[PDB]
Formats: C-alpha cells, structure tokens, sequence
C-alpha cells in the first residue's frame, strides 16, 4: 500500500545532498516537486532479500543555505540521513545541531550520518574525528551509495540480515574512487572504533 | 517476508503531492497542506 | 510529462510474458491493475544516454489462453513485443497471428519478436526457422532481456546509437544461461540471416 | 536530450488506472473507461 | 619473486574440491600437473589494494577417495582449505581428522572451512551444527569463491582490512544460488555464532 | 602448449601503450623482462566460449621515442596494435608509417588500430578523419578494453562469433569514460562509416 | 574447441625469457637471443 | 605495499613441476624429488 518511508536528508548547503539523492536514476525521473515547502520528494525504491522497500527521500531547494527549515519538511518523518562535507570542517561541527534538531522534532527515528566526498583526496575530517550510524560516502563515484537505505532497512525492519538482492539503476560515476583509498580508509574507521 | 505488520491504518491515504500518508479524518495532507482529492 | 509508451506483450499463453514482465523489479512493485480489461500495466523505466524513457507494458492476466484480447488492451499502443516459446512449436507457428492482429489495430507501431526460454537445451524452433527484429531471451536468467527494449527505444527515439546507460534492478536469476550456448545461438542467427 | 518533441498535446491527462494519456475532451479513459478524476 | 603460497584443498571425495579450484580461469589454463604426487597444482592470482597475491593451490587427482594423501602433498603448505558437503553429513564429520591430519604435518597455518554446495535446497549440515574461519560456499554458483582466499590474505599478511580490487576471471555459474536463501543462511550462521 | 599468439603494441611514445598494456593485473604482475631487446613481455590470458587465449604483448620499454624499435621486436609476431593518442595529431599521421613498417617485416597479421584516450573531452582527432579495425579507447578507464583483442581472437582463430564469457581482473578505472560521450563517440564513427 | 591445429609442430619449445616459440633446431631464441636450456 | 619482507632467502629457487619454493643448497625438489635445472 505500500511499504514507504519517509526519509529526510539534511545537512549544511554544499555537502552534496542534491548530488547524493540524484544517483537514484527512477527516484529522479519519478521527484515531485512540494512547491508549498520548497522540496523534492524521489521515491527511491530499493529491492530486498524479503521484497521491495521504498524511501521518499526529502531533498530541500537549498533554504539551508539562508534559514531553518519548515516544521512541514520534518513532519512525518520515519528516518534520516545526516549529510557533511568531509572537505570542510564547518559542515562536520554541525552534524550535532542537524542532530538536535530532528531529535527535537522526531524523535528516536534511526539516524546515519554521513561524510561525502571521500574521493576527494586533500581530506580534513578523518575517521579518528568521527541510532548514529557512520559511512563514508562520494555521491559522484557513489561509493557506499546503498548502505545508509540498508543500514535504514535493516533498522527499520528489525532484520539484521536483510540484504539488497538486486541495486538500482545509478547515474553513471562521474568521479572515481580509489579502492586502495577506500580500503585506507576503512583501515582507518576500524582503527578509531 | 514483510511487511505484516507495516501496513497503514485501514483508510490512510497518501498524498498526491509530497507523499505522506495521512489519517482517514485528515482532510487536508498534515505536511504540505494539500487538500484531498 | 513524460516520455512514456504503451508497451502490448502478446503471444500464445505459457510463452513467459508474466515471467518476462516481473523481472524488472520496481515496474513489479509499481504495476497497476486494470479491473475492467484484465491487465496488469508494469511502469517499467529505463535510463538511456538521452535520459529515462518509460514502457508501460500490458500484460494479460491469462485470457489469452481462453479467448481474445479485448480492444481495449491495444487501444493506444505504441510499441509490442510478440513472445514465443522456443520449446513449443505452435506458439512460434501462431506468432503470424498475433503479428496480424496486431497490425489489423495498431498499425505500422515497432513489433520485437522473442523467442523465449532458450536457457532450455532441448530447444525445437532453431535460427534457421526464425518493424519485426528477433531477439532469443531466457526470462529466467535476465539473458537478453534489455534487446527488445533498447530495440524499441531506439526505433522510438529515432536514434540508432541509442544506449542504456545503467540497468534497472532485475530478480534476481533462476536459472543459468550458458554463455557458449549463447554464443553458439547468436552464430545461428547470424548463419541465417 | 529527448522529449522535444516527444511531449503531449496540451492538456492531455493519464489515466490513473491505466495510464493510458488522454485527449483534454476525453472524459472516461479511452482504453479502460476510467472517469477522468 | 614473488608474494607466493602454497595452499593444500582437502577433504573428503565428492566434496567439490576439484570444482571449486577450476572456478578460476587462468589457474586452470596454467595447471601443473605433479607426476610424482598425483596433484595438479592450480596458480591463483588474486589482485589486492596492496597489490598481487598468488595461491598456488593443490588439489589431488582423487586419491584421497581410496586413502591417504602423501608426505610430499603436504610439503611447505603455507595455508589450507577443508571442505565438506553440506548434503552429505559423513564429509562434516570427516572435518576434524582433516584438520588434525593437517595440524599433525603443519603446524599452525592458517586453515578455512568450507561448506560446499549451498546451492541444494536439500541441505543437511546447518549453520547449527558448524584459525578455523568457516564459510558456505557454493563452487558451481561462484557462491562465497573469493572469501576463503580473502580471508587467508588478511591472515598471512597481517592486514584485516585487506580488500581484493578486482575479481579473477571465474568460469560461467553453471547453477543458480538464490539471494534470498544466501541471506537465510547468513542469518543462520550469525544466529549460530 | 598452449593457444598462444605473440602481440606487438607499437605507436608514438606517450600515446599510452605501456598504460593500456598493464590494465590486465594478472599479465602485468607476469610480466618478463627481455633485457637484449628492451621489451617487457606481458601474457594476457583472455578466456573465450571455446577456452582460453594468450597474447604475449610486447611493450617497449620508451626507445620508440628516440629511434627505430630492433628487428627482435618484430619476430614472430602474429597480431599487432597500433595506437595513438586522440589529443595528438601527430601521433595519428604517424600511424600509416607504423603501419608500413609493421608491413615490411610482418606481412598480412592482423592488426587493430586504437585511438587512445578518448577520456579526454577535448579530442584533436575524431571519426571524420579515421586488418585495419579501428576502435576508440581508454586505458585509464578501461573503455573497449576487451575490444581489439576480441577482434584480434576473431581473426586468429576463424570465428567471427567467438565471444570472452569472463572479463579478466583489469586495473581499477583512475578516469572516468562519460557513457553519453562513448555513445555519441558510437554515432560519429557509424556515421563516418 | 580450438586449438585443434593451432597446436606447434612436434619439438617445438617456448623461450622462458620472451617467450617466443622456437623450432626445435633453434639453438638459441629466435627473436631474443637466448640459448636454450 | 607488500611483500617487504615476504621476500625469500637468497638463492631460493622455484620447483618448476610443482612450484614449492626451495632452499639455495636442495639439489631436488623437497616436495615432489624433481632434480634443479
Ligand atoms: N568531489 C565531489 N564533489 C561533490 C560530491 N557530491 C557533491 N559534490 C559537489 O559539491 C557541490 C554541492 O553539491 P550539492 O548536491 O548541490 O550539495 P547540497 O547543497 O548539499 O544539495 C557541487 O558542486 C557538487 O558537484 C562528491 O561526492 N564528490
Ligand atoms: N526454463 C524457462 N522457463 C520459463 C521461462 N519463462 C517462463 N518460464 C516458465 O514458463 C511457464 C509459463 O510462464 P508465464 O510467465 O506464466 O507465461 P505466460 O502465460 O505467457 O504469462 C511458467 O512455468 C514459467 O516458470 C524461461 O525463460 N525459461
Ligand atoms: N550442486 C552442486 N554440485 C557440485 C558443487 N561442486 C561440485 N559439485 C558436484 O559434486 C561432484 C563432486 O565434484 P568434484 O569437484 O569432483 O569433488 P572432489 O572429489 O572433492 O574433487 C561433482 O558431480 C560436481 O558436479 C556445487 O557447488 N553445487
Ligand atoms: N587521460 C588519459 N591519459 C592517459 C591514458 N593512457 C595513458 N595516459 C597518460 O599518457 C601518458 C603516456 O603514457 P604511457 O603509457 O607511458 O604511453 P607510452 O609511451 O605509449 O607507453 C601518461 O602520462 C599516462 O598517464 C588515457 O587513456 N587517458
Ligand atoms: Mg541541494
Ligand atoms: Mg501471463
Ligand atoms: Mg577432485
Ligand atoms: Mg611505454
Ligand atoms: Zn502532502
Ligand atoms: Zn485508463
Ligand atoms: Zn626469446
Ligand atoms: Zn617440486
């Protein structure tokens, strides 16, 4: 009827929200536009191991760059994901008012936190700085692309084991990554946890 | 294989413009404010 | 508004039209049913070069196999595919008929021709048997089963170098394709033709 | 970049059943007989 | 000169050891066949974030079906894989005079287990009842191939965060293994643990 | 003993014939230095729906750049590629003298032409202006990797329909080929062709 | 299945410096150099 | 990178039937007897 849920994806302007929520290539096709809130709904549909589930991702028109955003933005809201930017510190010291904020109107929905742009290698905020899930992510290769949704999946469910059997079609990478990088800097994550 | 045990609430409608899904009493969609159809 | 065609798939019952249809996930999760003329309608998208371009594929929910389609199943079709059973004589010798019916209410739309279950060793209707291009596809292991689209989009578009650039989420495969049976298949074709 | 030229008439509407695309006159769906919401 | 190990493959016959070793291409186009021994020594290249690693694995012309393997067999084994036959209970039960057998002649290599054809719905050994690192495995599927592999980098190079860059060229699958039963096993397996 | 073809890869220096050469991981960490002729010899196993190919390619190693390649370079070779760099003319109006001199010493191998590169949005050479098969490549993207050998194991062998059933362990991409750009790249040589 | 015939004449030994395939007269490697072992 | 310090002791010498790496002074191989070239 079906099994939807509404995610928000917030962060500081600039940290590649827009860039991030666009790799979904149906979602993007399939966006509709909230002109009361200033938003675009994708419907990202992602397919599991127990059946399809789909996210409605609420990406804003970039009202973060000059205020808050509207209680309409957040109501409803079943989880969400954390942006910054892993190339400007700024983004990263906001993470907890981003995360306030949607405690205080959420709240105790599950949380990832993300750190985009991993491909770009002159990087400030390393693993040692970093239900508050971590991932690094680079929207334009889109390295880790599924694993906030499945780590979301999983949470929402209460299936632990819950796997993507099949993965969307994504905009082709327009960016590389590295793999010896992104192995350094898993190496890294498990060397803070 | 789910979900059971996630469907809405018998007459919840979702919206046409944003798309929560909204209580069977609401008359207009409680996000967005759009009237429903 | 979009760049969107009704897709009818015709051929005799037990051809894999249903199966064929189902393997594009999200058009699965998303098909919509059309009481009054039996049909299940699949939104199935798919992501060129040029960007998205969405078949509505009709699929009969079995009557085929009882009587004929009603009009209202053609009306306003722009493209079909006609399937066969490469394991089964008479649905290949019945294909004419469906190619006819199909003209007598179209007219002059792209047809694609699939003979499919050729992941079936045991197979009757051979190359040298076989706008009406002709794919082999096995609905079971996904083989081929981007051709009639891309053939269509193309034919569509009116653009010969028309590519898909990502593909859609597929079920996951049920049954093998031999890649040197394929190969041996596509020499078949080609010492035909 | 495609639909240029691809786009429909004016107007046009898709069947929420269907989605069969609609002339702005049709009332019903012309292929399933759906009222025009 | 190069970053080379000898791995020894054992367990009992008609386990899929012979299978599973000729899953990579280029190992079997560049086999070596040991007179002397009865073993065909298969050299497997696997390419890591810190670059090549080459298991040159041997694996018995069958004489394990009809008794013990020789002294020269065992020579400068560097690591081990034991494998078994999740169909068939005795090959399980086999596992440990395996690994003793190997332990006795060794010692302390590094040795993975695996459970081979997962791939049959008909399973009789479960996660249940099962450095001795286990993996299902399904050779004909290409199911779990690069972990066993992966897993005794990481153990012989120290590095647990050790990543294969790219795959080796792995013959065709010439069976299905379904995703959501892979996802039920897993899900065993940590219930197990 | 095997199917076993000598390869020589010749063209301007700078085009990226020694880039393109070790994409294949498994050749490049096989690779034999010929001291007396300044080659590295890389064996590239290739694996085909009628079992595996080698092409020894001999890669020079710079002299290109200040004189004429020895004899030695050119014995025995039964295939070659030519490359050239698409950003350079020069390195295009040189093939013919390549082509020549493979030519004189050969004769009548096959050889693939391949304009390297094409990564780069800014092409000096395009199709208007290009057994002489030509494709467009990019080694640092991998981009129509497969292709000159696929076509260069057609020739050799006979089978206009031969088919590689497994890709091998190629570099990870340090570039990306924008695949709207490869397709309109397609459209160009169709229609210069 | 190739190669059926693609095989060498009989004696026929690959040079392990290059390796380029030698008659099995050759002495040294044709294109190489190399003395056989 | 590896191998550093995966390196074999000098003169080390691969088995070319069955490819054991064996020690500078082994006249046979030590897993298969085959003689060095
Ligand atoms: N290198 C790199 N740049 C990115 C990535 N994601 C986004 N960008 C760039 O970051 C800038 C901000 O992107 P945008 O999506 O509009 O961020 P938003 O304001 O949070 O929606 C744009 O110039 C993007 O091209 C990434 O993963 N890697
Ligand atoms: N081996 C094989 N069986 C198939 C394939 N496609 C469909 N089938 C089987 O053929 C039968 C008919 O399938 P169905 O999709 O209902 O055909 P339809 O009546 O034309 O809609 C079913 O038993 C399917 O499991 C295929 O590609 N390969
Ligand atoms: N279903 C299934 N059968 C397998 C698999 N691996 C091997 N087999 C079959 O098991 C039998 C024994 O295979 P073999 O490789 O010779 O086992 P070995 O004696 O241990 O070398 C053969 O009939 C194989 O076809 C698998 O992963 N799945
Ligand atoms: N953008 C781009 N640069 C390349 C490509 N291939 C090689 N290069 C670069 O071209 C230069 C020459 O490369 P090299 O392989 O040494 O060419 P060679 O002299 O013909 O062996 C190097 O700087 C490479 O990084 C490619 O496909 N794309
Ligand atoms: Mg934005
Ligand atoms: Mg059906
Ligand atoms: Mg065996
Ligand atoms: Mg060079
Ligand atoms: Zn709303
Ligand atoms: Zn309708
Ligand atoms: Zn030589
Ligand atoms: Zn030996």
């Amino acid at each position: 009827p079906q099994v939807q849920f509404k995610l928000v994806l917030v962060g500081d302007g600039g940290t590649g929200k827009t860039t991030f929520v666009k790799r979904h290539l149906t979602g993007e096709f399939e966006k509709k536009y909230v002109a009361t809130l200033g938003v675009e709904v994708h419907p990202l549909v992602f397919h599991t191991n127990r059946g399809p589930i789909k996210f409605n991702v609420w990406d804003t028109a970039g009202q973060e760059k000059f205020g808050g955003l509207r209680d309409g933005y957040y109501i409803q809201a079943q989880c969400a994901i954390i942006m910054f930017d892993v190339t400007s510190r700024v983004t990263y010291k906001n993470v907890p008012n981003w995360h306030r904020d949607l405690v205080r109107v959420c709240e105790n929905i599950p949380i990832v936190l993300c750190g985009n742009k991993v491909d770009i290698k002159d990087r400030k905020v390393k693993a040692k700085s970093i239900n508050l899930q971590y991932y690094d992510i680079s929207a334009k290769s889109n390295y880790n692309f599924e694993k906030p949704f499945l780590w979301l999946a999983r949470k929402l469910i209460g299936d632990p084991n819950l796997e993507f059997v099949a993965m969307p079609a994504l905009a082709p990478p327009e960016v590389v990554m590295d793999p010896a990088l992104a192995a350094q800097y898993e190496h890294d994550l498990e060397v803070a946890q | 294989g789910f979900g059971d045990k996630f469907k809405p609430a018998i007459g919840t409608w979702d919206c046409d413009t944003c798309l929560v899904q909204n209580k069977p009493e609401a008359v207009k969609c409680v996000a967005c404010e759009t009237p429903k159809p």
